[PDB]
């Protein structure tokens, strides 16, 4: 389900570029330094659209990717192949499931569960 | 790689000496709708003419043009203009043509020019008339021979009728309380059209002071602009108007013939004559030039009758050189040319294979005559079938003169070197009187020059006007025996034809111009396409439609299912019909017209071009082979079978009514006297309960008190749905022109609209309303707020700013906005191949690309051009006021209206016009239970009701 | 892409000429064909003053 | 809508009654937990409680307070950027006379 | 880097045009044409000349205004290849061997307005027919305006009276 | 450097429209001749410019300063307003070669 949501919300992405008439001209909306001195007008719902949907993919990957580094390590362990192995072991950060990273572990699971409910909503 | 490219400048290599660079001038020039000229101001930025304004010294132009005049710039610049002399079609050489007109004229000689035949349009030139008048004396037997589709031939003809003698018939609107109008219309372009609508409008425009309006009552086969300012109007079949005028004379007790009519047309009849005998010298009446000569002449007897002669209509010497029936003159042409006695034919523009009735096959007799020289400024029908075709100069880079209606003999100034070449039409004149390679600007001035001097001279070209010149006033004598033994012809053969000439493209000559084939036509909203027009009871019994017609008749209560009702019978537009008149087929798409006399079509002249430039290449269907010389205007039978096949009819507005809400506010005069705030008062009642809306907002806005602010009025009374002003728009802004696909996808671009609603009981017999629509630039913008880049933002006077560089084209904006005024460049609609093109564009104006939102800007290029000069006297001065007056800024639409209906001003100067305006008790502003609050506000329409046709 | 420095003007230039004759346009003085000079603004104020022949 | 909605006719707004329906909630849930500290005591309430329950009622009333605001701050962003005279006062009449210090 | 409107398809003040046969849009003055109300009935504001002979008269009387923008004009065009005091002395004459004419000396002294207007407007003498000639003064007609050219005349007098 | 500095012309001697139009105009080929027609003269660099004031050719000069058509920028205005072009442009009287001293950035002008 949640690799869904990072697919969704990747073809979602692209609509707001797509429709957009002048496409190139998209990092406009996003507060960037610039010569001119210009800045996005934040009381449209467009500029918050901005927000709302980076924050989601963002935080959304960084979630998938820590339920992922456990998995990586039972790959790693069974890859059977040297190249295989040190792929998956690189993503699993030598995870070395042990008490003390799984105490952390859950915590921050639950933290970022927390933040994201009011965040899709 | 760098930011932009080397940008090379080049500058002049010996400076004009009156020309500061980057200032544009402003030349005085005429421009010929009829053959009749109309002054024009024209801007030239670098010595290219760019905008047409009016002349404010000049008799029918008084600051006010009328669409053609504006969309002329335009027509300058098409690519498909002529560029070379040719033979037969090949390329040539001016010399080569000069030997063979020199040889041809001199075997002519051994004839006293027998052979030696012109065929011009209507001439009113004074030096064209005296050189042709010139050529006539040098070869006695050669013939004059003037034609054009569009003419006065019944005018002429009245006048010999009532007077023995050909007069020019003027009308002062301004002193008329009643005027009455048999299919006449004085509201659409035609001669004198600007100052006729200036006079009228300024009576209609009420305030509170005001205690007299006047009132327009209009009889009609096709409803018109006319039309839609009268305060009653019938829709008579278009035969039955010369019974109706005869009526109207027997009732008065001047000669004339009692004629039986509808209760409602007799109705119309007692309110008429009723109206009349209570305004003796207060009233007019005026014929329309397709009304048959009888009518004239019993127009000119009621006028004398009533006294009103020499107080409302005034009679004058002939202005259009010598008047004539142009009708006659060419069929007496085509039979020559059958005989074979014409042996040289030379023709001064006027299309005639194209433009003259199917009956007569002048393009067959073309062939007869051996050689036939067409000067047409395009390479036209005519000029492909003419040997020796000669390019023609523009008006706007030509040298000539003109007479207005009045009778003015203002003079055609060149703003540009003829881009093409091409020679005029006195120059041809010259080689075929012996002088070779003459100069327009002398042959001109030598012919002004002993007549209002050198001096004169001077002042005529610095001004737009000859002061010297004008048509002196004579009274002619009435004759009562010859208008009273007159035939009078009763109306009834079936189903009838009315032919009249196209709102934007007139007799078709501006078919090439793409701002006119785009501009949507008055009354019927199509655009780009020709269709027959009739009522919807004509329509369901003629093609056998399945629609009762009865049902949209009834009263307030079920108004809006009878609204209902009319949109499911439109959907039918665009059925192809087959009407069969004289034999002849048009097979043309039909169109739905509410206002529209029963048993009667309008067919729409200046279609169907084959030999037109690439934009109207082949656009619509021509009605000029069904059109017969004996019967130009009127038709008598026609089978019109239904042939289904519906073809596709293009249309702007796709919504024939007022959905129940208040776009439009509509009070009588009487009551608005009594109180000028009861229109407001009403309506709020019904909505709220309380005669004051109380709207409340939570957004602040900005305070605006002491700072110039800029708003626009506009007067409903005043509009005539001309659509003068979105051309001028047009020409200023730099809009592109969108093909008909685009308009089929509603992306056609344009900042100002103006919308029919047809909204009435019965809907057979609707009103028209006709409201312009344009940004409101509301102070609490709901564009601004929904745009991400901040591409639509306020400004310190209150304009709304949109920046095209900015906007990244996301499109929310034309959702938020209420009155759907934004209009967005979907495709590179802008064309960047055509050098012609490119030279037209406004300087001052960006031209926009693909992906940028467009709106109107309240001209923000005169603003800023204003606001620059003021600041610049002010420090010169050392006073820094910073003050620009009322009369500094005015908008292209504000100059461009005839009738005067915008109006744009400072609102805080409370002696500004428009502060004056929006002070009165009948100003609204549009959607106001939306907190915008617009600067743009509308006058609420005003009638005058006569208590026997209305009570 | 340095802000370059031109190499400065010769020795003659077109400053001694003005500021001798600005010096020469005010405070008197004799000269040497004629009698006396006249301060500029003072002699355009005497022509106001005399005026000068209109059509 | 009824009882409250109907006072003032002219307005209605299509979230009110779930703003109710959360702030109904949230008072009941705040109720139950006073209730519990009185009977925290009563022998059932001894050997078959946890802190886990506890812990579970004092999230519910987090979540409850949040969901109000969400509630309360969505009716507000709409009626306030949609700037129409139709539902402007009542927003108008709970920011005058001293209104606003309560919100 | 878009380049999008940064260069657009309309014609600015100097910009060249291939559609035009000498590559300029802008274009020269049509012959015999005027401004909108800019009459050019007065000989004597557009030509010194009244029968084709001089006058030794300014068309409107000499206001302190109109001497101060003599002098302005004066100082732009004509004191440089002339001198500041009118004694023809100027860093121009030095790289050229110019020689301008001295105001100061007495031939220029009788001469009348109208002849500086004259010079101004045309030159001190167009080249001869035969052997040759060159225009020297080469004229200022179309960088000046005819009131400033009467302005300069008129400053041109002040200066002449400034050394008497 | 040479026409400024050293034989001393004033700028609307040359750019003549400065302070009454948007435009400032360069110089044409007129202005060009009427010192160059004596002083000079024969010279294998100014041919081009004798090239010109013969045939109707003008002189296709690189523009330095340019704007993106869209800002449209006025002369006369802020001339008037006392300001002058040295904190606009640069030393230009002492200027052999005209370079761009600023980016004419939207910054710049607010
Ligand atoms: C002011 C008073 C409160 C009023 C509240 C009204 C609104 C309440 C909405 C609740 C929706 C619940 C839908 C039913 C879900 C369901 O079937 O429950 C299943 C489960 C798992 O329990 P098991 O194993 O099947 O058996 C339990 C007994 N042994 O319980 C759950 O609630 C978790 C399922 C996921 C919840 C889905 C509802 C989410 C609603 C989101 C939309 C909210 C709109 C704002
Ligand atoms: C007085 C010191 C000035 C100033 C401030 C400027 N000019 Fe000139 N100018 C002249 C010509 C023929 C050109 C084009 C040739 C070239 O650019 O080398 C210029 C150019 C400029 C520029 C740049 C133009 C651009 O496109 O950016 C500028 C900013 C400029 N000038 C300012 C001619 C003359 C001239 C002789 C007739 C004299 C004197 C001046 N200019 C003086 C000045
Ligand atoms: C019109 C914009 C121009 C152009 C393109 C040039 N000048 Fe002049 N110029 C003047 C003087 C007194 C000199 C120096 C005389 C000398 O060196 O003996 C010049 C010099 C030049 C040059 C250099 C030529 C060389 O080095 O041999 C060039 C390329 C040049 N000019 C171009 C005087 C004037 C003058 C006032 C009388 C005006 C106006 C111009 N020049 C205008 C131009
Ligand atoms: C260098 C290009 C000059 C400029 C700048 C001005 N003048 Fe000139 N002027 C110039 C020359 C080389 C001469 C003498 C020509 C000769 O054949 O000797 C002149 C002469 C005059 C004269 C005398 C005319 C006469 O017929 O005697 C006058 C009155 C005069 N110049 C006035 C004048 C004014 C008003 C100028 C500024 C617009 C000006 N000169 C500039 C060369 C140059
Ligand atoms: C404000 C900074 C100034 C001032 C006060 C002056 N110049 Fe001008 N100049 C300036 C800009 C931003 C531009 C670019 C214009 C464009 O369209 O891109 C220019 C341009 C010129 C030019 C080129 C010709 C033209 O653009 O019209 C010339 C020549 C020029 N500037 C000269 C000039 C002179 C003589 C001034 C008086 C001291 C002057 N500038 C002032 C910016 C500014
Ligand atoms: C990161 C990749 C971002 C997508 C590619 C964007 C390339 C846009 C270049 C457009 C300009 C161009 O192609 O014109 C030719 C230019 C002068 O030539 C160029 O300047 C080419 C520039 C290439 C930029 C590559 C960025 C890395
Ligand atoms: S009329 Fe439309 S585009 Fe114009 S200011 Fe109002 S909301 Fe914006
Ligand atoms: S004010 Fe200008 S931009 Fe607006 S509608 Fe009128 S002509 Fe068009
Ligand atoms: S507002 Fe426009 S359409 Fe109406 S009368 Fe004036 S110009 Fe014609
Ligand atoms: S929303 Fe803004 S981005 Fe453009 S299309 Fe409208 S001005």
């Amino acid at each position: 389900a949640e690799a869904m949501t990072l697919f969704a919300v990747a073809c979602a992405g692209l609509y707001p570029i797509l429709h957009l008439g002048r496409p190139w001209l998209f990092y406009w909306l996003i507060p960037y330094p610039n010569t001119h001195g210009m800045w996005p007008q934040f009381r449209s719902a467009l500029a918050w659209d901005v927000f709302a949907i980076s924050t989601y993919a963002t935080v959304s990957l960084v979630f998938w990717l820590v339920g992922l580094i456990p998995d990586f390590a039972t790959l790693r362990d069974r890859a059977k192949n040297i190249w295989v192995k040190r792929l998956y072991g690189i993503a699993a950060l030598g995870w070395r499931g042990s008490a003390r990273h799984w105490h952390r572990y859950e915590m921050a699971s639950i933290l970022l569960a927390g933040l994201s409910t009011p965040l899709v909503v | 790689c760098t930011y932009q490219p080397r940008q090379y400048i080049a500058p002049f290599d010996r400076q004009p000496e009156g020309r500061v660079p980057g200032i544009p001038q402003y030349f005085a020039s005429t421009l010929t709708l009829g053959g009749y000229g109309t002054g024009v101001l024209v801007r030239s930025n670098e010595g290219r003419p760019t905008k047409v304004e009016g002349n404010p010294r000049h008799p029918a132009s008084l600051g006010g043009t009328d669409l053609f005049a504006q969309a002329e710039i335009l027509t300058m610049y098409d690519p498909d203009r002529s560029t070379t002399v040719l033979r037969q079609g090949v390329p040539s050489t001016w010399a080569e043509f000069t030997t063979t007109l020199g040889n041809a004229l001199t075997a002519a000689r051994a004839t006293q020019g027998a052979g030696v035949r012109l065929l011009t349009t209507t001439i009113t030139s004074p030096s064209l008339a005296a050189q042709i008048e010139q050529f006539l004396q040098a070869y006695p037997q050669a013939r004059w021979y003037q034609y054009e589709p569009i003419n006065r031939d019944n005018v002429v003809a009245g006048a010999r009728l009532a007077f023995g003698r050909d007069v020019t018939t003027r009308y002062d609107l301004s002193a008329a309380q009643v005027v009455v109008s048999l299919d006449a219309d004085f509201l659409a372009p035609g001669p004198g059209f600007v100052a006729y609508a200036r006079a009228f409008a300024e009576r209609r425009k009420v305030r509170k002071d005001s205690t007299t309006m006047n009132r327009l009552y209009v009889v009609e086969a096709s409803p018109s602009t006319t039309g839609t300012a009268a305060d009653h109007r019938l829709p008579l079949r278009a035969d039955a108007i010369a019974a109706f005028t005869g009526a109207l004379a027997n009732e008065l007790g001047v000669g004339g013939a009692p004629a039986t009519l509808s209760p409602k047309a007799e109705e119309f009849l007692r309110a008429i004559a009723r109206d009349l005998e209570e305004h003796r010298g207060q009233s007019v009446v005026i014929a329309g030039d397709q009304q048959p000569p009888i009518v004239h002449a019993l127009a000119h007897l009621i006028n004398a009758e009533l006294g009103n002669v020499g107080q409302t209509v005034f009679y004058h010497e002939p202005v259009e050189a010598r008047p004539t029936n142009q009708t006659e003159e060419l069929v007496a042409l085509v039979s020559e040319m059958a005989a074979g006695r014409v042996e040289t034919l030379i023709m001064i523009g006027g299309n005639p294979v194209y433009n003259a009735p199917g009956d007569l096959r002048f393009a067959d007799r073309m062939a007869s005559v051996p050689l036939t020289i067409h000067l047409s400024q395009f390479v036209d029908e005519t000029s492909a079938r003419a040997t020796w075709h000669i390019p023609q100069a523009h008006p706007l880079e030509s040298w000539g003169d003109a007479r207005a209606f009045d009778g003015t003999a203002s003079i055609v100034q060149p703003l540009i070197e003829p881009l093409y070449g091409g020679k005029t039409a006195n120059e041809l004149l010259a080689a075929m009187l012996g002088q070779p390679e003459a100069e327009s600007y002398d042959l001109v001035r030598s012919f002004w020059l002993e007549q209002i001097g050198e001096t004169g001279w001077q002042v005529a070209l610095a001004n737009g006007v000859i002061a010297e010149t004008v048509a002196p006033v004579i009274e002619p004598t009435l004759n009562e025996g010859a208008i009273r033994a007159t035939p009078i012809p009763q109306p009834g053969d079936g189903v009838e034809i009315v032919f009249r000439p196209d709102p934007s493209l007139f007799d078709g000559f501006y078919a090439n111009n793409g701002w006119l084939q785009e501009l949507p036509r008055p009354l019927t909203k199509l655009v780009w396409d020709n269709a027959a027009l009739m009522s919807p009871r004509t329509a369901i019994k003629l093609l056998g439609l399945p629609f009762n017609a009865d049902r949209l008749i009834g009263t307030e209560a079920d108004d809006r299912e009878r609204q209902q009702y009319l949109e499911q019978l439109s959907k039918v537009n665009g059925t192809i019909a087959r009407i069969e008149y004289r034999g002849g087929i048009i097979e043309i798409p039909i169109w739905l017209l509410p206002g529209h006399a029963e048993d009667s079509i309008t067919l729409n002249l200046g279609y169907g071009r084959t030999h037109a430039g690439r934009v109207g290449n082949n656009v619509g269907i021509d009605v000029y082979p069904i059109r017969t010389s004996d019967s130009p205007w009127f038709g008598a039978g026609a089978r019109v079978t239904n042939t289904g096949r519906t073809y596709l009819l293009v249309s702007t507005q796709d919504h024939w009514t007022l959905e129940g809400r208040d776009i439009y506010r509509v009070g009588e005069f009487k009551k608005f006297k009594e109180d000028p705030k009861y229109i407001a008062k009403e309506v709020y009642q019904e909505e709220y309960g309380r005669e004051t809306p109380n709207y409340q907002s939570l957004q602040p806005g900005d305070d605006y008190t002491g700072r110039n602010a800029w708003g626009m009025t506009i007067n409903l009374n005043a509009c005539i749905g001309c659509n003068a002003c979105v051309v001028a728009c047009q020409a200023e802004n730099n809009i592109a022109v969108v093909g008909k696909d685009q308009v089929s996808r509603g992306r056609e671009m344009h900042w100002i609209r103006i919308d029919r609603y047809f909204a009435g009981e019965d809907l057979d017999n609707p009103s028209i309303y006709m409201m312009p629509v344009n940004c409101m630039q509301c102070e609490k913008a709901p564009c601004e707020v929904v745009c991400p880049v901040a591409a639509t933002v306020h400004d310190y006077e209150g304009l709304n700013n949109m920046v095209y560089n900015r906007c990244v084209g996301t499109k929310y904006c034309s959702n938020n906005c209420p009155y759907k005024v934004r209009r967005f460049n979907f495709l590179q609609y802008s064309d960047t191949t055509t050098e012609t093109f490119k030279l037209a564009f406004n300087p001052d104006v960006t031209v926009r690309i693909r992906g940028v939102m467009e709106k109107c800007t309240y001209c923000v290029q005169r603003i800023s051009g204003a606001r620059i000069a003021a600041k610049r006297a002010a420090v010169q001065a050392g006073q820094s006021s910073y003050v620009i007056s009322d009369g500094a800024i005015q908008t292209a639409c504000e100059q461009a209206c005839p009738t005067g209906a915008i109006v744009f001003g400072d609102i805080n100067d409370s002696n500004s016009r428009v502060a004056k305006w929006k002070a009165e008790g009948h100003n609204y502003g549009l959607l106001g239970f939306l907190n915008t609050v617009p600067r743009t506000t509308y006058l609420a329409r005003v009638r005058n009701p006569s208590e026997e046709l209305e009570k | 892409p340095f802000t370059p420095q031109p190499a400065p003007v010769t020795g003659n230039t077109y400053r001694t000429y003005v500021n001798d004759a600005r010096t020469l346009l005010n405070s008197y003085g004799y000269t040497m064909e004629g009698k006396v000079h006249i301060p500029i603004d003072r002699a355009m104020d005497l022509i106001v003053e005399r005026g000068l022949p209109v059509r | 809508f009824d009882v409250a909605m109907s006072l003032d006719p002219h307005w209605f707004s299509t979230i009110y009654g779930a703003h109710y329906m959360a702030n109904a909630g949230l008072m009941t849930l705040a109720f139950l937990a006073l209730m519990m500290s009185r009977v925290r005591d009563a022998a059932l309430f001894r050997e078959y409680v946890s802190v886990k329950p506890i812990h579970d009622i004092g999230k519910l009333i987090f979540a409850f307070t949040v969901l109000w605001t969400y509630m309360s701050y969505g009716q507000l962003v709409i009626i306030w950027s949609g700037d129409v005279a139709e539902f402007t006062p009542w927003y108008v009449h709970r920011t005058q006379h001293g209104w606003v210090f309560v919100a | 880097c878009h380049q999008d409107m940064y260069d657009q398809q309309k014609y600015t003040t100097y910009e060249p045009s291939s559609f035009f046969a000498d590559g300029r849009s802008s274009r020269p003055n049509v012959p015999g044409t005027t401004p909108f109300e800019v009459v050019k009935t007065d000989e004597f504001l557009y030509t010194g000349l009244i029968d084709g002979q001089e006058v030794d008269a300014m068309p409107f009387p000499v206001t302190k205004d109109l001497l101060l923008r003599g002098q302005l004009k004066y100082n732009i065009y004509c004191a440089v290849c002339h001198g500041e005091a009118g004694y023809g002395a100027s860093m121009v004459a030095e790289r050229g061997g110019i020689v301008p004419a001295n105001f100061h000396q007495q031939r220029l002294r009788e001469a009348p307005l109208s002849h500086f207007f004259v010079v101004i407007t045309n030159g001190v003498y167009r080249g001869d027919p035969e052997n040759g000639g060159y225009q020297s003064m080469y004229g200022y007609a179309s960088r000046i305006t005819p009131e400033d050219r009467w302005a300069i005349a008129a400053y041109i007098r002040a200066l002449q009276l400034s050394q008497n | 450097q040479l026409h400024v500095n050293v034989v001393g012309i004033d700028c609307r001697y040359c750019h003549t429209s400065v302070d009454q139009s948007y435009f400032a105009n360069i110089p044409a080929t007129e202005t060009c001749m009427t010192c160059h027609s004596q002083i000079k003269t024969y010279s294998p660099l100014l041919e081009k410019v004798r090239e010109s004031y013969a045939t109707g050719k003008p002189i296709e000069w690189v523009k330095v300063y340019d704007l993106p058509n869209f800002v449209y920028f006025n002369h006369s205005i802020h001339v008037n307003k006392g300001i002058g072009c040295s904190t606009c442009h640069g030393q230009v009287n002492n200027m052999p070669v005209v370079w761009q001293q600023q980016a004419l950035y939207m910054g710049w002008c607010l």
